[PDB]
């Protein structure tokens, strides 16, 4: 729209940062849902996801 | 200030679900917003409104396919 016409807006975010992103926010989504759903209805029982970020501090 | 999401959860139950899935939902919104900024700015400069960013932990991926 006048200041901002454009351009080649195909490839901008490139392909490879398309199927990156994607694949980000798939395992961040499928994390979400299905990790929550099992730990707060089955407390992480079946799962038990520590993964190596177990530096949980505030006050020691 | 907070939300406090999961009463009925034990020590590790509630250290895992704020933990992990606060790491999560950072991560969702955060690699999506740096993305979707950096593609609506190079295809042509266009005025920025908003976004709740403001402490970076040096974070990019500014990375390109061969055309095809």
């Amino acid at each position: 729209m006048n200041l901002s016409e454009d351009c080649s807006q195909s490839d901008i975010l490139t392909t490879q940062q398309r199927a990156t992103m994607k694949y980000n926010l798939i395992k961040l989504q499928q994390e979400m849902a299905h990790l929550e759903a099992v730990l707060e209805q089955r407390g992480n029982q079946p799962s038990g996801h520590s993964p190596s970020l177990e530096h949980h501090h505030h006050h020691h | 200030m907070e939300e406090l999401s999961g009463k009925p959860l034990s020590y590790a139950e509630k250290e895992k679900l704020k933990e992990k899935l606060a790491f999560l939902k950072k991560e969702y919104s955060r690699t999506l917003a740096r993305l979707q900024r950096a593609k609506r700015a190079e295809k042509a400069k266009n005025s920025k409104k908003a976004i709740e960013d403001g402490v970076p932990q040096p974070e990019a991926l500014e990375h390109h396919h061969h055309h095809h």
